[PDB]
């Protein structure tokens, strides 16, 4: 949904959006090769699905080919200054991929605005999106936009034939939160099932050696495990057919 | 790298000159924005043309040159006795912000 | 638009002049500046911007030693140098503007400095 | 006729929770921080999710930021108040919110509310793994026996249970009679 978007939001307005309860399997879009840069900051690009946070960020916006160097933790650059101010312990991966075969159009691509000018910069992940027309000289302005008063935007406009400096790549950042129990963790493998050998299982949560035969205990309907008078496991019920 | 250009070109007074400006496509075929400079000798450096479609506010008409691809170029037509001057270009390069110019263009109108 | 420039003169290797662009006519504060130079015959050459945000910039010979500063208020305007060599002779002259867009189109009177 | 339908929790409950709507359709959750009426009633975020005659048993607790929902639809025909008898509580949910909760409310008949306490039962699980009776190991002294044995028939005898001592009642304190501060300067 939000990587494989058909309508992407503007930078001006960048996004935000939390993921819970999810499964996220960052490798199947690691080796996806149509990403012009896997940058994570904190962690790796693999070892991921091992990492089991409370929530993660999905923003949504485009900018310009060498914005996405500006991205960056701690950075000092137009768009880390009054777009989306990345705090410098940042922890995930930006994400950003050219567009120009995508989002460009002939004439230009006019419905992106990035935050032109303003007085400072922002607070980690502040969302600018007010529009009062900048103050400058000595006078509020009041609608006129006079000397020093200036919109605090300015349309991209992408040109399909503009440079990579000026063609659109459309960026998506995550961040990982920790607070509270985990709902978003990568997969986990699950090998073939072998019975009549002594092996050294782990089923969901227990592990132990044994030798798992087909039987015929009838659990209900919610149970996970049996036990026996003195409290050793003794049955278990096979997590992927029951 | 830098929009190096042949430092002069001349032409009859009323008549057109063209002044090039000419750089890499890492930029001048990348942005939307090229601004063109000129001064007379001791003057303030003078901005001539930025957003090639725009000028300043009451910057006489005379000028606004385009730029060809690769290569930009400086058309002022209708050469006056006041058409004497040095002429400089300048532009954004694709690294660290950095704002490149113009070799120098001494716009020599033959006397 | 009353910018007048003040503090240029000529430096051994090892001082620092402090130049003083008076911001009159337009805020330095909640806006932004840039400061070049320019050889005598030749294009300008950009030694410094100074972001609403404080951000800064230097090009190549200038980058680690110039360092550009203003107090709070639109009163003045810097442009510090270090480690001077002789071949930073070249007539200063205030632009203001900030980076290629929103261009450079008011000024500065002009301060003659030269290095050597 | 189907009356007693939502839940509330939290600690504020006003703007600063849970949430369990079944709003005739659909069972519904959420965590987002509601804005509920003082009054909350069905005329006729972290988290979301969608899809007398009848006693919808239930438990909730909320330990280690788990808010587990145990149970039973168990079916009775009665009119008075709670029928006497026994039917264990299947664990139905397991969310992983994490709210502080020391409040709640209902929404929409009868419905009692207890307080667990931390006891000790002896639950009796049948051949089908189906508790089938338990015995509360506070309750009497011989709940207290047939816990000690663990059976639920005890035979006769006397059998030691527990160990009783008499607490005390007062907290004597007595100290040197000193007002000087002490020279630590
Ligand atoms: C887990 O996924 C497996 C995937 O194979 C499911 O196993 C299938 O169950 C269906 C039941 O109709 C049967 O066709 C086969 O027994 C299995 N294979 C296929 C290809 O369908 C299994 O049901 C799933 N179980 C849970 C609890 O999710
Ligand atoms: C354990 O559960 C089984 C059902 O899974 C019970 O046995 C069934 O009881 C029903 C009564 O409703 C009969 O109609 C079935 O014929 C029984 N089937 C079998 C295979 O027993 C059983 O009674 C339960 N255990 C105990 C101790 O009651
Ligand atoms: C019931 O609640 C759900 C929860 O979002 C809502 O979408 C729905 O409109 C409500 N009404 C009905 C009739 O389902
Ligand atoms: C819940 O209580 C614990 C007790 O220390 C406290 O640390 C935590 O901040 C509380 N959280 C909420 C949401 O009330
Ligand atoms: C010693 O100095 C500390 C800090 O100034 C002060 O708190 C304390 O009261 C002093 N000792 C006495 C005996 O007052």
């Amino acid at each position: 949904e939000v990587f494989n978007a058909t309508r992407f939001a503007s930078v001006y307005a960048w996004n935000r959006k939390r993921i819970s309860n999810c499964v996220a399997d960052y490798s199947v879009l690691y080796n996806s090769a149509s990403f012009s840069t896997f940058k994570c900051y904190g962690v790796s690009p693999t070892k991921l699905n091992d990492l089991c946070f409370t929530n993660v960020y999905a923003d949504s916006f485009v900018i310009r080919g060498d914005e996405v160097r500006q991205i960056a933790p701690g950075q000092t650059g137009k768009i880390a200054d009054y777009n989306y101010k990345l705090p410098d312990d940042f922890t995930g991966c930006v994400i950003a991929w050219n567009s120009n075969n995508l989002d460009s159009k002939v004439g230009g691509n006019y419905n992106y605005l990035y935050r032109l000018f303003r007085k400072s910069n922002l607070k980690p992940f502040e969302r600018d999106i007010s529009t009062e027309i900048y103050q400058a000289g000595s006078t509020p302005c009041n609608g006129v936009e006079g000397f020093n008063c200036y919109f605090p935007l300015q349309s991209y406009g992408f040109q399909p034939t503009n440079g990579v400096g000026y063609q659109p790549y459309r960026v998506v950042v995550l961040s990982f939160e920790l607070l509270a129990p985990a709902t978003v963790c990568g997969p986990k493998k699950s090998t073939n099932l072998v019975k009549n050998k002594c092996v050294n299982f782990n089923f969901n949560g227990l592990t132990g050696t044994g030798v798992l035969t087909e039987s015929n205990k009838k659990f209900l309907p919610f149970q996970q495990f049996g036990r026996d008078i003195a409290d050793t496991t003794d049955a278990v019920r096979d997590p992927q057919t029951l | 790298s830098a929009l190096t250009q042949p430092p002069s070109a001349s032409g009859s007074p009323g008549q057109s000159v063209t002044i090039s400006c000419t750089g890499t496509s890492s930029d001048v075929g990348g942005y939307k924005y090229v601004s063109w400079y000129q001064q007379h000798p001791g003057k303030a450096p003078k901005l001539m043309i930025y957003e090639v479609s725009k000028r300043p506010s009451g910057v006489p008409d005379r000028f606004s040159g385009s730029k060809s691809g690769n290569t930009a170029s400086l058309t002022v037509s209708g050469l006056q006795a006041e058409d004497e001057a040095d002429y400089y270009c300048s532009s954004y390069e694709g690294s660290n912000n950095f704002v490149v110019f113009g070799g120098g263009t001494k716009l020599t109108v033959l006397g | 638009v009353q910018l007048v420039e003040s503090g240029g003169g000529l430096i051994q290797p090892g001082g620092s002049l402090r130049l003083s662009c008076a911001a009159s006519g337009f805020t330095v504060s909640s806006n932004y500046m840039s400061w070049v130079r320019q050889a005598p015959g030749k294009g300008l050459e950009w030694v410094s911007v100074i972001y609403s945000g404080g951000s800064t910039y230097y090009a190549d010979s200038v980058k680690g030693r110039f360092t550009i500063s203003r107090d709070n208020s639109k009163n003045t305007l810097y442009l510090q140098m270090n480690s001077l060599r002789a071949e930073d002779t070249a007539v200063y002259y205030c632009a203001r503007g900030e980076g290629w867009e929103l261009p450079y189109d008011y000024w500065g009177q002009g301060t003659l400095v030269t290095v050597s | 006729s189907n009356i007693i339908r939502g839940w509330i929790f939290g600690t504020t409950l006003d703007s600063k929770s849970l949430l369990i709507v079944n709003n005739a359709t659909n069972v519904v959750i959420k965590v987002c921080e509601f804005q509920f009426c003082n009054d909350p009633f069905l005329g006729v975020c972290t988290f979301e999710y969608v899809s007398f005659k009848n006693l919808r048993e239930f438990v909730f607790k909320n330990i280690d930021g788990y808010f587990k929902i145990y149970s039973k639809h168990t079916p009775i025909n009665l009119v008075r108040d709670l029928p006497q008898g026994f039917s264990a509580l299947e664990p139905l949910v397991d969310l992983p919110i994490g709210i502080n909760i020391t409040r709640f409310q209902t929404l929409l008949a009868a419905y009692y509310v207890g307080y667990l306490q931390p006891r000790t039962f002896l639950l009796k699980y049948n051949e089908n793994g189906t508790i089938t009776d338990a015995v509360d190991c506070a309750l009497d002294p011989l709940s207290e026996t047939k816990c000690t044995l663990k059976s639920f028939t005890v035979e006769k005898g006397i059998y030691q249970t527990s160990n009783f001592r008499v607490q005390p009642t007062e907290s004597i304190v007595r100290f040197p009679n000193i007002t000087n501060l002490c020279p630590f300067g």
